[PDB]
């Protein structure tokens, strides 16, 4: 199965709180590992996972050289939120939003599945890069301006050269290092929680705790007949701890509890689960 | 578009009185990326930590604000959220049972 | 590494 480096860059206006912001992080797959803030005096590039604190001495200039990166990229966007602006004609006492996303996706076989870069203006798509990783589409009129100077500066060409190369290099060198964090299915932890409502209603709560990777389908059913559609299903949470939690409710008739069941995937389990009150 | 955020309000650990826990305060979903998130501690701030700003594949931003703490049967927990999408603040209260 | 090549909007 694939995995994948990530970078997501935020470059943000914040009229009343002072210049402007950029905040750069690493993933890959669900863990998060490097980030980049310029609210920092002398930002760096900065670990955010533990086997990341090897890397110093296999890389002695990896700190100092994503340091250099996020840096200039701290610059770009947040004159780029000016240079947008002017192509909308927007006032200047607006907060606006430039977000870009790039990185790679390597398969079994540790080849580059796919590469990607898209750009964000105000929460939208913008410009993106193509799949071809030559080319650009561009969102509107104001993006074919941005379309017009990457052409003219070839950047399609440096990123295809980063996300097939460099990006891929990296996802390989992080798994390896990170294999005890990054290589591990950790199943749920599953129970049914029991929360009478009324005299004649009860709520059956299906969890499913501390797994990991992010990738998880809980569903309820009655005599074999699924409940989805009934079913109070919240989004899945980070617990803090590196992992992620789930659960999915649901309101049955009191005296009837043993009728419904809680049904997990996940892919640290060894073979999907049901579970009865 | 300005995008409200949704919030969720949990412990690491099922909770347990007395016990050392996690306390969390969820917030995702939500655009442009300020917003003001806090933890209380009957109706009173406190000294959280916050995630760095990441975002989903809908370009929409999550955070994970979170601290120590051990529940009681006394303490009330809430988390507060409030951003440029909302007219005022939303109160998220903690249920041990979510 | 982050991409060491940025280009303005």
């Amino acid at each position: 199965g694939f995995h994948s480096l990530r970078y997501f860059y935020t470059a943000w206006s914040r009229p009343g709180s002072g210049e402007p912001r950029f905040v750069a992080v690493g993933y890959v797959d669900d863990t998060q590992f490097v980030r980049f803030d310029s609210d920092n005096a002398s930002p760096r590039a900065e670990p955010r996972a533990p086997w990341m604190d090897l890397v110093e001495q296999q890389d002695p200039q990896y700190w100092d050289r994503n340091t250099r990166n996020a840096r200039d990229a701290a610059q770009t966007y947040r004159v780029g939120l000016d240079n947008v602006r002017g192509y909308y004609n927007q006032s200047e006492a607006g907060s606006h939003t430039i977000q870009r996303m790039y990185g790679c996706d390597v398969g079994p076989h540790g080849r580059l599945l796919r590469g990607y870069d898209q750009l964000a203006y105000d929460g939208a798509d913008y410009i993106a890069l193509n799949e071809d990783l030559r080319s650009w589409t561009a969102a509107d009129l104001a993006a074919q301006n941005t379309r017009r100077k990457w052409e003219e500066a070839g950047y399609a060409e440096r990123d295809r050269a980063y996300l097939e190369g460099e990006c891929v290099e990296w996802l390989l060198k992080h798994l390896e290092n990170g294999r005890e964090t990054l290589l591990r299915a950790d199943p749920p932890k599953t129970h049914i929680t029991h929360h009478p409502i009324s005299d004649r209603e009860v709520t059956l709560r299906c969890w499913a705790l501390g797994f990991y990777p992010e990738e998880i389908t809980l569903t309820w059913q009655h005599d074999g007949e699924d409940q989805t559609q009934e079913m109070e299903l919240v989004e899945t949470r980070p617990d803090g701890n590196g992992a992620f939690q789930k659960w999915a409710a649901l309101v049955v008739p009191s005296g009837e509890e043993q009728r419904y069941t809680c049904h997990v995937q996940h892919e640290g389990l060894p073979q999907p689960l049901t579970l009865r009150w | 578009e300005p995008r409200t955020p949704k919030i969720q309000v949990y412990s690491r650990h099922p909770a347990e009185n007395g016990k050392p826990n996690y306390l969390n305060c969820y917030v995702y979903g939500f655009h442009p990326p300020q917003i003001e998130i806090d933890l209380l501690k009957n109706g009173q701030k406190m000294k959280t930590e916050q995630s760095d700003l990441s975002f989903s594949k809908d370009w929409s931003f999550y955070l994970l604000v979170h601290t120590d703490f051990t529940p009681s049967t006394v303490d009330e927990y809430s988390c507060r959220v409030n951003h440029s999408s909302l007219a005022a603040p939303h109160m998220v209260k903690w249920d041990r049972n979510n | 590494d982050y991409i060491n090549t940025n280009v303005l909007p």
